[PDB]
Order: structure tokens, then C-alpha cells, then sequence
């Protein structure tokens, strides 16, 4: 499974006749971000959105690599001997430095707690739409009261669960626990 | 064709970049790769004929050619006459042989100048004996990690032995997890092992009447003797310059007062820091949390930071 | 990630000393092939090992 | 108490195992197998048009000159016979599709019963740990007696 | 309110659709895809068993690559444009495989999705295999709507 | 066609080359800081500023120099770059997201050749050191092709061999050369094949090389002295391919003679006598036994290798028919000698 | 149908800025997902640093939260009846607004 | 104690037996059977080329002289019909391959549950030998009473 | 008593489950499968 | 008697317990490669310090397990045990 | 394509490329894009 993921993305790079190559993504329209669907929102297709913006094919391949590394680590975990728990940790630590550090989210935001009348205001919605059509055409160079009450972007919860599952696996390795959290030592 | 084969083709192309062309570099390289395979097949052929498991089974008729076996043992000091059992550290298939193959290839990944150089970050690896005891006997990973930290701290601080290192960590204020009085932790745990729950000390009220209750706090809670000196000392606004430098060293106060520095310095969680500082983010706003507010207010004239702490209590219905 | 040995491990975890040196270098190569620690030698990464 | 906690963990393992089989009832593989059976039985209109077109082409003469003819006179009857023999294969293919999906339905109904057995058994062991906790309290009161 | 009963009536279906513009990769399956060709469906079937050796997977890939080569070397014979004038509507193409007793294929392109001197990639349909017994003379064959 | 691109190696050099592309033109002089380290005291992040100092002058006409920088942070903040050596600081109150600059008030770039401390006052501190002054202009007389085709190498240079010079750019500069004539007399053909190794390379004004790219044109020669490979079906049943003087058996007549062995069971099929079933000779010729003398240091030299050659079958040249090592005993070698 | 196309292009433009600015992606350096900074500047000047403020799942501030669903639901449903009517949503439930 | 040690050895036998079946899940024989099903369904591209080549050869005349012709005019339609009828056989063959590998997957999942039953049962008997060892110590103290 | 009431509810679940399977013995699907087998074997007079 | 006697392995070898720096030395590896290419061409007729630190050949472990499994089977036959080692006699 | 300049390109960043005097003397768009702070390299096939 690993060598077929590396046909799309080798995080270690590519060696072609004894020299490491310059590229990282083995598919050329992922290097050059090449949109090939001009109408992604005609229907509710997740693949049609990623054909329009092929960075999601990068994040898809990235998540399959993390799914592989956690699966190799879970398979080594369940072989509960000593040297295979070191193998389990190196598959888990390899998935962690692909993720990087878990992102810090500032808790104080511009979110006050508005009335439902104020958050669902039709003037707030029309100002939000007129502002984006202004930015989408670069024409300009009430405002601060309306657009404050917008909802905020959130991080991907599935992408967040990889940090949460890897932190729990490494926690169970650093203590003497199993993959379920049960103690291996006898009391 | 010597010594080329264990280099990559890119390494060999850099060395013979000025001398020869690409094609002349290409032809010497694949000849060295063929010679390396023929050295492995020649060495393996001698060593597999000389296996003592085969020479006692007379039916196989595997005739070991003695002319190669003589010349091999004259070069390698009877290597082909010395077979080991599985699990022997001497074996070419042992984990120590794997470690040797691994260390020889990986020590060149970074330059010797770099901080990521393998002998720079781990000086103990090159000196380690490939013995049967280092392969067999088990010890705690944590003790091997504490041994590695103590070696580097002894070398940095230029101290005699490990017990002088534990002396300076009993006194050292400018870290978040220090003062660590090692002999104190040894005392306060044995009391918690011998007297679980401190019931015997409270069944004998005359003995506990000797020690003041500020030191009886040091049994159940981890209050090292230097941490007692930290908590007890008096902070005026006169000595706060000098007494900052004793507690924090060379850290700037502006650099320390920000929440992400405190989160790493005291090793706090994101929730635990809001108990002290509060919800403070890197924008213009700042809010109450746990009915308190802590705001640095910069004097526009002097540049002096002035920290306010406002505490709220609702005397009426908070709903 | 720098000293190649885990200091947050509890004291009940046993290894041998050669096995810990193997796990240290196996950690180090996986940092280095991935360019997580910068400026690894491009010629050494291209080797057959 | 240790005896019942091993019985508790054994019933919990079955309850998780049959619950996992029940919830994920049809695999990706078992779904592909039904799709192939459905595709094999969808060919009957394309075989029929292909076989009627060949019957119409074999009724025209293909020998010309001083000898004429060569029309296969039984071409429509041969084509009708091939479509009927192929329709028998499609009806067996379609019945094997339906029988396979019914086998997976009855398999899931077994898994539902096996899950409800393990669920009722770990409710039983929970009530049996309550009973043992009261026995231990009586043995402590017998000690202080 | 058109999308009420499917999406907006429940928070679960609403949050599923609203996230799908932001995080499609949570919903992207490497196995299933809308618009997936019959080549990829036959590939998925060829690897839909438990024992996937490297040689089993390689042979499934070369079977895929054989059917890839067949639709890649289609020769366009003729076309038909459905509207009365070239700027709007669809053009329907006819392709020929590189076999004797050749096979015929059709695909369409949408002229409405021509934008800034270039067809968008979703203007094109797949090549669709024509199942009819076709034998033209000197490639005198034309589509028509 | 030679191509020069100025994008850095991914990491700090990619960010430092994006600043040069955005705020500079090709031919500007810069100070690229190669050593960028997180200050352990004044930082809470692992993030860095990526500074480049742009000189005033050369191509992008600036009255004053400016310190270009790139930051990975998104919050609005000021960027103070304090030089401890000159005891002054370049600042940018409310720096933009991504990359921005801090102009140099007093245009004195000698103060920027030492340690610079760039701070955010919000957790991002960077120890900026190792300054490298670079000149980004490219002479066409230093964009060059090196062709090693055999004996002496030929060097073609873009000042003489390019008709239309490319516009200066950090993105891409394409040097399309003319038809360059390479003398191929002197190619050493090894196994009827040679290579013309072509190396693209380029240099800037300060003398740093811009990189290289190596190509190889394989040249293979058709020999005319050899006969074609020929297939022979001999009357005795043998099929063979006649290469130069060699005859390689293509078929076998083992299954023709196996029928007699197989009439009486698997015991007779899988016996040693079945494995001694003989195959006919390959055409006209004979078998000859060559008894090789034992090894002797007096008459064979220090090396134990020996070779057998054949001559005056199809052509008067020599062809090896056996190669081996000398031993302490005799070696019996039975060979078919083609005629 | 031109306004429907412009509304889809506003959603794709807004989503493209917000998905590049995800802090989960900017710390994974191997993806090479280059966030174009010119759009990110102009977006945060209009929307007061909205693209720099990401929330965790389960936060009420989220555009995927039940309060965002409630906001979308109340904005569309409050116009179903006339303000004169007794079935008007703010008439029957004045506490919702 | 002897009664529980026979129960211990009986549960240990099942735990070894189902653990052996689980670990070695697919035999050498069961692997050969899937390989044959996969090979039988890989013939569809060679049958198609063989059947189209025969259609092209039967369209040329084979009677010459004062009578001409003999072209089988329905040869392409007959060849297309044979390929479709054979494609129905391949889809049933491919579905029987996938259904067989899914049967072996569900069989292994049964063996996993049967192993975990025997593993939980010999943990239960081990705890029940601990309980009997304490009963024997009470009976020894009752003897010395 | 609580132990036996869980045993009572477990046996009642099986009695309802197998009673439901017994009473509705052949599905609508299993009935369609037999009908197709019967129709496939009724073609022998039309083929002849 | 097809195996013959189990081979005796001498325990004192030329294996000292070297440093990892010494065992993974690049000069030791290059001398080992230059020595084999010398033997492979029979050309010749520092050395004793470098080539001592090489690892030693080991016997086949699978071939070794045949002696270990046969010794256990015969042990169970010579005593009154079963093939698992359980006593056939009743205590 | 030159970088964006408010002096010579106006306030809008859009640019378009057209072709003329291939098959008919009218103009046809062959590229449409936005101006950026750097140069843009555009390689197009020009029909004749």
C-alpha cells in the first residue's frame, strides 16, 4: 500500500537514477494546480469540488498516508512484544512530523454573542455578499458593526482527530498500557 | 572500481565532475556495482560451504573448495572457521550488525558542522560497546534517558559527578520545572510509602506539633526547600527589579508576559493558563474569564507597562 | 525529536541498550529523509541503503 | 469478582463484535458482487438487438451470379432460440443476485440475535456484580461480628 | 425550501452539505466517484478480493492500461452539432477503435462551457461504446440528433 | 535551450527568493541571510522571519535600501529589526500578512553585514546572521554550454550563440541557442555506442554559479563488417542461431527421445539415464577434448586465469570459447568446434 | 441565472481563501499548498481578520455550528408568513429574535 | 481443582484451535481457487479480439467464379452477441470470486469471535482457580481449628 | 431477582426474534428468486 | 543420522566488543572490500586491527531447529511423555 | 505580461489577450487573466 501511495506523493521525495528529484508530488497537475471542473457547485459532489480545486486531492492523499501510518502502527501495537512496541511508536512519530504541531487556536475572537435577530439580519447578509463581489473584482480600496457578527471558519474535525488519536496512542505507549488503554502490568 | 559502489551515483558524479564526463562516470559506476555484487557472491560462497551444519551431513556431497578457504582465512584471520549461534552479538545477522550497518550509513546524513549531526546530538553512540550485555540485559528506557541528560548537564555546567548536578538543580530558579531538590523528593515519597495518608503523624500529635504546618504542606504537596524560599519571599515595588532577575534570570519581562511564552515556560495547558491569565488572544480584544480580567496597559509617555487585575463578583442575580 | 530518546516514557518500559540505539537511529533517519531537519546531504539520501 | 469481570469482558467483546458486524452489514466487496450480478442480467436487451440484427442480415442472399441465393432461412428461428436460451441464463443470474442479497439479510438477522444475546448477558453480569457486592458487604459485617 | 426535505430539514444533513465545499476530502472515497468510468469500475472489481499480491495488483493495472490504450487511440471520424449555429448546443463525435471489425464510440462536448478560448474539462463527456453492428463504407458514417 | 530559474530550495530560500522576485528586478544587489535561527529567549514560536536586504540603486531604482522580509504569522503586528552592531533598528509598524518591507532611513548597508535581531514583540524572534551579498545580474558571456564529445571539449557561450537575448527575470530566462556544430570524430565507441555529454551551466556577476543541468546524447554506430544473424535447421534435427562464430541451440530433441523412456513409468522418466539423453551437434564441426595443464607459477605467471579462443572459423579474427581458472590438477574441457 | 452564477462564484471565492488559511494545513510543510496572500489581505480588511480566526468544532462561533444552522434557519423561515398574520414567527414566538 | 484443570485444558484447546484457524486464514488451496476465478474472468479481452477477428474474416466473399459471394452478412452482429453472452459469464465468474473471498472474510470473523470466547473463558477459569485456592486455605484453617 | 429479569428479557428477545423469522418464513425477495427459477425452467417448450 | 552430530561452536572467538565507531568504520569496510577483490583475482600473496572487528558468520537457525526439535521428541520418547511433554503415567 | 501598475493599467487588474486576422478579421479572446505583482509567462499556440 505504501508504494502505491508514493506513486502520487512521496513525502521523502523521488530518486531517479541515483539522484533525488526536485518535485514532491508525482502527479503533474498537483504540482501545477490545474483546475479541471469549472462548475463544481452544480451538484453536491465532493469529487467535483476537488476537481475544481485540486488541493483537496493533496489533502486526500495526505490523509491516506496518515491512515496508512496509523494502521501500520496499530498493527505493530497489537503484537504486544517489546521490540514491536518500539516499531509502533516510530510509525506514530512518523505520522506526527507529517502533521507538524497541533495548531493553536486563539480563544478570544471577534465573536460576541449576538441576538438571533442581529445574526440573521438581512442587511448583514447583503453587506457580506456585496463585500465579496467587491473583492472578487478588485474594484474598491454599517461595515464594522454588520460584518463582525459573521460566523467563523472552523478547522477540519477529521483532520483534528488525527492529532487526538496519535496523542492517545503515544500516551498508551509511554505508559505501560495497551492500545485500548488497559494496563499490561498486573497489580 | 574500489569504494565507488557504497557511494551513490550522485556522490560519485560530484567527485569525478571535473575529471570525466557523465558517460565516463556512468560506466565506472555500473562496473563498480557489478563488482560489489561479485564480491558478495564470492564471500557468501566461501562462507556457505564452510558451514559446520553441512560438513557433518555426509550425504549432501557439498564439496568445499579448499583453495579459496585458505586464502580467505589468511586475510580475515580464521573468520570462516568461526561460526556463531543465533542470538550471538558477533553474528552478521545480529541487531548489533544491523546497528553497525545503520550507524555507518546514517552518520553522514548531516554535515559535521550541523547541529543535527548524529555524533553532535548523541556523543554516546560512537563509544558504545557492541557487547553481548548491551544486546541482552534489559534496563529502563527512562534511566537511560536520565543518564543521557545528566551527562550533557555535567559537561555543560562543568561539574564533578551527578550528585553535584542534583545540588545545582535544587537551587536553580529560572526554569519552569525547577527547583528540583532530588533528596527532598526521596524524602517525601518514602513518607508517603511508609505512612499512606499521613495517619500515623496525625495519630501522634506531639510529633506533628514540632514541625510547622508550612513544612507539613511539603509532605503531600511537592514544596522543595528552594520553592519554599520562592513562595515566602516578599515582593515590594522596590526590590522587584533585582528579585525578578533572581527568579527568571535573563528573560525579558515583555517576552515573558505574553501567554504563549508562559504556556511553554510553566508547561501549562491552554485551559490551565486561562485560570491565571485568562482568555487573552493576539488581537485587539480581551475578555473576562472566571470573573477576572488581567490587562497590561501601556503608558503612552514612559512606555512602562502597567498590569491591572480586576475581579468581578455579582452581589445580585447574575442571570 | 532531538535527543532521539523519549523522556516522557514511564519507568516501567524496558529496552536493551543496543535496541535503544537502533530505535534512535531509526528515528533519526526518518527525520532526515523527510527533510524535517534541514540540509540533509542529497548525495547520502540517494544511496542504495 | 475477578471471575465475573472476565465474564463481563467476554460478553462485552461479543457485543462489540456482533454489533460491528450488524452495523456494517454489507462489505464493499459484497456490494461489488451484487453489482456484477445486476450488470450480468442487464445485457438481455443488447443481446436481443444484436441477435435480431444478425437474423435480418442472414436472410438476404449472399451468392450472386449464375448461382443465386444463400439466405439462411432459419435465421429468425435460430435468433429467437438464442434469445430464449440466453433469457434462461439471465433469470438464473437474476435469481442468484436476489438469493445472495437475501442470504446477507438473514445473516444480518443472525448477527442481530447474537448481539442481543451478548447485550442481555452483560446486563446479566452487571446485575450479578451487584449481587456479589451485597454478598461482600454481608461478609464484612460477619467479620465485624 | 426546495432543498428542505433533503438537506435543510435536519442539522446533520445541513452540516454535511455546508462542510462539503470546505472539506470535500472528508467525503471523497478513493473507491467510489461520481463520473467514474467503466475502466475504473472493472479495475475495482479486479482488486476486490482479500489476497492482493504485488503480482495480482500489477496484473490488474496492466489490464486497466490495456483498456486505457483502447479509448486513448480512438480516431474521430465524423461529428454532428445539434444547434443551428456553432456557438451553442452540443457537438457529438464518433470514434473508431484500432481493430479490424472496428468498434465505434461516441462522446459529446458542450459549447456553452467554452470560456475564454478554451473548453472547460467538464464540457466533455466520456467516450460511450456503441453496441450496434456497424460496418460503414469508406467511413461514411454520421451522427445526428 | 538553456533555462535559468530563480526559485530557492524549499524552505527559507524559497521565501527569500520570493522577496527578490516581488520587490526586486533581476540585476539588483541583495543581502541574503543564510543563517536564520529562533532566539531561545525572546520567542514562543518555531516561526522565523525570512529577511533579504535590497540595495538601493541598480535595476529597481530605489533611493533608499529596504529590508525585505517574509513572516508566516497572520495576526497584525509590527516588525522591528534591531541591529545591535549599529545600535539602530529598522521597523515597520503594522506589517502586512505574508511579506512586507522596512525601509532604511539612512542608506548605509554596511550596518547590515552583521547580526540582526528581528522581533515581532508577540512571540516571533529570529537570530539573523550569515550575510551573503549577491549580485543577480547575469552576463550572457557566462551562460554557457559545455559539450564533451570524445577528446577535446567545446564551449559555446550565449553572447555569441544566441540570437535574441531573454528578458531579465527571476521567474524564467530561456536561452535558445543556435545550431551548434559538434565534431563527433573522436567519440570512443564502447560496445558500438558513445555519448555526447552536454552540460548547461551559468554564472552570475559576482561569480556564483547558477546551477548546472546535464544531458547525454547517445550515439550508436552501425558496424558493416559483421554478417547477419542466421537461423539454421540442420538435417539431424538441430536448430541453431549462427552469431559471429558461435552457434546457439534453439530447440531440443529431448521430447523426441523421451517417448522411449516414458513407455514404462515415471520411474524411468525421472531417472539419471533420461537426463543423459543426447542432443545432436550444431551443424558442421567436431568435438575436441582440451586437457589443460595444472597451474605453474613459472610458466603461467602470477594470475590463474586462462582463456580459449577460436580463429579462422567464419572470420580470421579471434573469439573466446572458454574462460576459466587454472587449478592444481588437470582440467578436461570438451568443446564443440564449429566449422 | 446570472445572479445564481455570481452567488456560486462568491461561495467558491470565499471558500478558496478560507481553506488556504486553515492553520491545520500551514504547519504540514509537505503539502506545498501556497496560500495567495493578496486575497488574504483584502479579505481580512473587509471582514476584520475573519480568516485568521479559526475555531474548534463545537464552538458556537463556527459556521458549521447549530447556532449557524439556527441563524440560516431563522433568516429563511421568518418570512414565511406576513407580519400581519397570527402565524408570523415573531408574533407567535417573540423570544426567538 | 482437577475439574477446573480439565476445563482449563478444554478452553486452551479451543483457544489454540481457533487461533490457528484465524492466523492461517486462507489456505494454499483456497488461494488457488481464487486465482482460478480471477484467471477465468481475465479472458474477456482475448475472446473479444478473437471474435472480432472472425467477424472481419467472414465478411469477405469465399465463393468465386461464375457464382460469387458467400459473405456472412450477420457476422458482426453474431460476434457482438457472442461477446455479450460471454461477458455475462465473466460477470458471474467475477462475482463468484468476490463472493468467495467475502465468505472467507466472514469465516475469519467467526473464528475471531470463537477465539475471543475461548480466551475469555480461560481467563475466567484462571480466576476461578484463584477462588478455589482461597477456599482450600479456608478449609485448611478450618482443619487446624 | 434483577439477574433473572435480565435472563427473562434475553430469552424473550430470542423468542420474539425466532418467532418473527418463523412466521414470516419466506421473504418477498426469496419468493422472487423461486419465481425466476421457475420461469427459467418454463422455456423448454418454446425453445423446442 | 542424516543430520549427523550437532556441530560444536567454539565460544571464544576473535570477537572483542568494539566501539560502534570502530565497528562501523569506513576504513574497515574499504579494507574488507579491497581484500575480497584481491582474493577474487588471486593477485597478492592496518590489516590485523581492521579486519578483526568484522562480524562473524552464523549457522542457519532453521537448520538448527531440526536438532532442537528432534532432541525434544526423543526426550519425550525416552521418558514416558507425550509429544507435548505431558505425562502418560498417572500420578 | 508586465506586472500590475495603477498608472498604466487602471484600477482593475484584469487583462485579456485577443487574436486577429486568423480565419476572419474579427477578434477572438485567447487568454483572460489577472495582473499580478510579478511577470506572467504565457505560452500559447497561435493558429495560422
Amino acid at each position: 500500500a505504501n508504494r502505491w501511495l508514493k506513486y502520487v506523493w512521496s513525502p521523502s521525495g523521488y530518486i531517479v537514477h541515483g539522484q533525488i528529484q526536485n518535485y514532491q508530488w508525482n502527479v503533474r497537475p498537483l504540482l501545477e494546480d490545474t483546475s479541471w471542473n469549472s462548475d463544481p457547485l452544480d451538484s453536491v459532489d465532493p469529487d467535483a469540488v476537488a476537481q475544481h480545486d485540486p488541493m483537496h486531492y493533496k489533502v486526500s492523499t495526505f490523509m491516506r498516508t496518515l491512515d496508512l501510518l496509523i494502521a501500520r502502527g496499530d498493527h505493530a501495537y497489537r503484537q504486544l512484544e517489546r521490540d514491536t512496541l518500539n516499531e509502533a511508536k516510530m510509525w506514530y512519530m512518523q505520522a506526527l512530523h507529517l502533521l507538524g504541531d497541533k495548531p493553536y487556536l486563539p480563544l478570544s475572537t471577534t465573536w460576541s454573542d449576538p441576538r438571533l435577530d442581529r445574526a440573521a439580519d438581512i442587511t448583514t447578509q447583503n453587506a457580506h455578499d456585496s463585500a465579496i463581489v467587491a473583492l472578487r473584482q478588485n474594484i474598491p480600496t454599517r461595515s464594522a458593526n454588520t460584518l463582525t457578527d459573521l460566523f467563523l471558519p472552523q478547522i477540519n474535525e477529521v483532520m483534528m482527530n488525527y492529532w487526538q488519536t496519535l496523542a492517545q496512542r503515544v500516551y498508551n505507549l509511554r505508559h505501560n498500557l495497551s492500545i485500548d488503554g488497559q494496563p499490561l502490568y498486573l497489580p | 572500481l574500489t569504494d565507488i559502489s557504497h557511494s551513490s551515483f550522485n556522490e560519485f558524479r560530484q567527485q569525478v565532475s571535473e575529471h570525466l564526463s557523465w558517460s565516463e562516470t556512468h560506466d565506472l559506476y555500473h562496473d563498480a556495482q557489478q563488482a560489489q555484487k561479485d564480491n558478495r557472491l564470492y564471500e557468501a560462497r566461501i562462507l556457505k560451504r564452510a558451514n559446520p551444519q553441512l560438513q557433518n551431513a555426509v550425504h549432501l556431497a557439498i564439496l568445499a573448495p579448499n583453495a579459496e578457504l585458505i586464502g580467505y582465512n589468511n586475510q580475515f584471520s580464521g573468520r570462516a572457521s568461526q561460526y556463531v549461534a543465533p542470538g550471538t552479538v558477533s553474528s552478521m545477522f545480529s541487531p548489533a550488525a544491523y546497528l553497525t550497518e545503520l550507524y555507518r550509513e546514517a552518520r553522514n546524513l548531516h554535515a559535521s558542522d550541523s547541529v543535527y549531526y548524529l555524533d553532535t546530538r548523541r556523543p554516546d553512540l560512537k563509544s558504545m560497546a557492541l557487547s553481548q550485555q548491551n544486546m541482552d540485559i534489559e534496563l529502563s528506557t527512562l534511566s537511560l534517558s536520565n543518564e543521557l541528560l545528566l551527562e550533557s548537564i555535567k559537561t555543560e555546567s562543568k561539574l564533578e559527578n551527578y550528585t553535584k548536578v542534583m545540588e545545582m538543580l535544587s537551587t536553580f530558579r529560572p526554569s519552569g520545572a525547577t527547583p528540583y531538590h532530588d533528596a527532598y523528593e526521596n524524602v517525601r515519597e518514602v513518607i508517603q510509602l511508609q505512612d499512606p495518608g499521613l495517619e500515623q503523624l496525625n495519630a501522634s500529635p506531639a510529633i506533628a506539633g514540632l514541625m510547622h504546618q508550612a513544612s507539613l504542606l511539603g509532605i503531600n504537596a511537592s514544596i522543595s526547600p528552594e520553592l519554599f524560599n520562592i513562595l515566602t519571599e516578599e515582593i515590594t515595588e522596590g526590590n522587584a527589579e533585582e528579585l525578578y532577575k533572581k527568579n527568571f534570570g535573563n528573560i525579558e519581562p515583555a517576552s515573558l508576559a505574553m501567554p504563549e511564552y508562559l504556556k511553554r515556560y510553566y508547561n501549562l495547558s491552554d485551559e490551565e493558563l486561562s485560570q491565571f491569565i485568562g482568555k487573552a488572544s493576539n488581537f485587539g480584544q480581551q475578555e473576562y474569564s472566571n470573573n477576572q480580567l488581567i490587562t497590561p496597559v501601556v503608558n503612552s509617555s514612559d512606555g512602562t507597562v502597567k498590569v491591572y487585575r480586576i475581579t468581578r463578583e455579582y452581589t445580585t442575580n447574575a442571570y | 525529536q532531538y535527543l532521539l530518546i523519549d523522556n516522557q516514557v514511564s519507568a516501567a518500559i524496558k529496552t536493551t541498550r543496543i535496541a535503544e540505539a537502533i530505535a534512535s537511529i531509526q528515528l533519526y533517519v526518518n527525520r532526515a529523509l523527510e527533510n524535517v531537519e534541514e540540509n540533509a546531504n542529497s548525495g547520502v539520501i540517494s544511496r542504495q541503503f | 469478582k475477578t471471575v465475573l469481570e472476565k465474564s463481563k469482558a467476554g460478553a462485552q467483546s461479543r457485543f462489540d463484535s456482533y454489533g460491528k458486524l450488524y452495523d456494517e452489514n454489507i462489505n464493499a466487496g459484497e456490494n461489488q458482487a451484487m453489482t456484477l450480478r445486476a450488470s450480468a442480467a442487464g445485457l438481455t436487451t443488447a443481446v436481443q438487438a444484436s441477435r435480431l440484427a444478425g437474423a435480418a442480415a442472414d436472410l438476404v442472399p449472399n451468392i450472386f451470379g449464375f448461382a443465386g441465393g444463400g439466405s439462411r432461412w432459419g435465421a429468425i428461428a435460430e435468433a429467437t432460440g438464442y434469445v430464449m436460451e440466453f433469457s434462461a441464463n439471465v433469470m438464473n443470474t437474476e435469481a442468484d443476485k436476489i438469493s445472495q442479497s437475501e442470504t446477507y439479510r438473514r445473516r444480518r438477522q443472525e448477527w442481530e440475535i447474537q448481539r442481543n444475546n451478548a447485550e442481555a448477558e452483560l446486563k446479566q453480569i452487571d446485575a450479578q456484580l451487584k449481587s456479589l457486592a451485597v454478598r461482600r458487604e454481608a461478609a464484612v459485617l460477619q467479620k465485624t461480628s | 425550501f426546495i432543498d428542505w426535505d433533503k438537506y435543510n430539514k435536519r442539522y446533520s444533513t445541513w452540516a454535511g452539505v455546508s462542510q462539503l465545499v470546505y472539506y470535500p476530502e472528508n467525503y471523497i472515497d478513493p473507491t467510489m466517484r461520481i463520473g467514474q468510468t467503466k475502466m475504473m469500475d472493472a479495475l475495482l472489481q479486479s482488486v476486490s478480493q482479500s489476497q492482493l499480491n504485488a503480482d495480482t495488483v500489477e496484473d490488474a493495472f496492466m489490464s486497466y492500461l490495456t483498456s486505457f490504450e483502447q479509448v486513448a487511440n480512438l480516431k474521430v471520424i465524423s461529428a454532428y452539432h445539434d444547434n443551428i449555429n456553432n456557438d451553442q448546443g452540443l457537438t457529438y463525435f464518433i470514434g473508431l477503435s484500432e481493430t479490424d471489425a472496428g468498434e465505434y464510440y461516441w462522446r459529446s462536448v458542450d459549447h456553452s462551457k467554452f470560456n475564454d478560448g478554451k473548453f472547460a474539462a467538464n464540457a466533455w463527456s466520456e467516450w460511450h461504446k456503441i453496441d450496434c453492428p456497424i460496418n460503414p463504407y469508406k467511413s461514411t458514417i454520421r451522427p445526428v440528433i | 535551450k538553456l533555462r535559468i530559474i530563480h526559485n530557492g530550495y524549499e524552505g527559507q530560500k524559497r521565501n527569500q527568493c520570493n522577496l527578490m522576485n516581488k520587490y526586486g528586478k533581476l540585476g539588483d544587489k541583495f543581502i541574503v541571510y543564510t543563517s536564520l535561527g529562533v532566539n531561545p529567549n525572546n520567542s514562543s514560536n518555531k516561526l522565523m522571519f525570512y529577511p533579504v536586504y535590497q540595495y538601493s540603486g541598480n535595476t529597481s531604482g530605489l533611493n533608499q535600501g529596504r529590508l525585505l522580509f517574509h513572516r508566516d504569522t497572520t495576526y497584525p503586528s509590527k516588525v522591528e529589526a534591531w541591529i545591535p552592531g549599529a545600535k539602530r533598528s529598522l521597523t515597520n509598524q503594522n506589517a502586512a500578512i505574508g511579506d512586507d518591507y522596512a525601509t532604511d532611513s539612512l542608506n548605509k548597508p554596511d550596518d547590515l553585514k552583521q547580526y540582526i535581531f528581528m522581533t515581532d514583540s508577540k512571540g516571533t524572534a529570529t537570530d539573523v546572521s550569515g550575510p551573503v551579498e549577491i549580485n543577480t545580474a547575469i552576463s550572457p558571456a557566462k551562460v554557457q554550454i559545455i559539450v564533451k564529445a570524445g577528446g577535446k571539449e567545446q564551449t559555446f557561450t550565449a553572447d555569441k550563440d544566441v540570437s535574441i537575448q531573454p528578458s531579465p527575470s527571476f521567474d524564467e530566462m530561456n536561452y535558445q541557442f543556435n545550431a551548434l556544430e559538434i565534431d563527433g570524430s573522436g567519440l570512443n565507441f564502447i560496445n558500438n555506442s558513445a555519448s555526447i555529454d552536454v552540460t548547461f551551466t551559468a554564472f552570475a556577476e559576482d561569480g556564483r554559479k547558477l546551477g548546472y543541468e546535464s544531458f547525454s546524447i547517445p550515439v550508436t554506430l552501425k558496424v558493416s563488417t559483421d554478417n547477419a544473424l542466421t537461423l539454421h535447421h540442420n538435417e539431424n534435427g538441430a536448430q541453431y542461431m549462427q552469431w559471429q562464430s558461435y552457434r546457439t541451440r534453439l530447440n531440443t530433441l529431448f521430447a523426441r527421445q523421451l517417448v522411449a523412456r516414458a513407455t514404462t513409468g515415471i520411474d524411468t522418466i525421472l531417472s539419471m539415464e533420461t537426463q543423459n539423453i543426447q542432443e545432436p551437434q550444431l551443424g558442421k564441426g567436431f568435438y575436441a577434448t582440451f586437457v589443460i595443464p595444472p597451474y605453474n607459477l613459472s610458466t603461467h605467471g602470477d594470475e590463474r586465469w586462462f582463456k580459449l579462443y577460436i580463429k579462422h572459423v567464419v572470420d580470421n579474427n579471434s573469439h573466446i570459447i572458454y574462460s576459466g581458472q587454472l587449478t592444481d590438477t588437470n582440467i578436461n574441457i570438451t568443446l564443440f568446434i564449429p566449422l
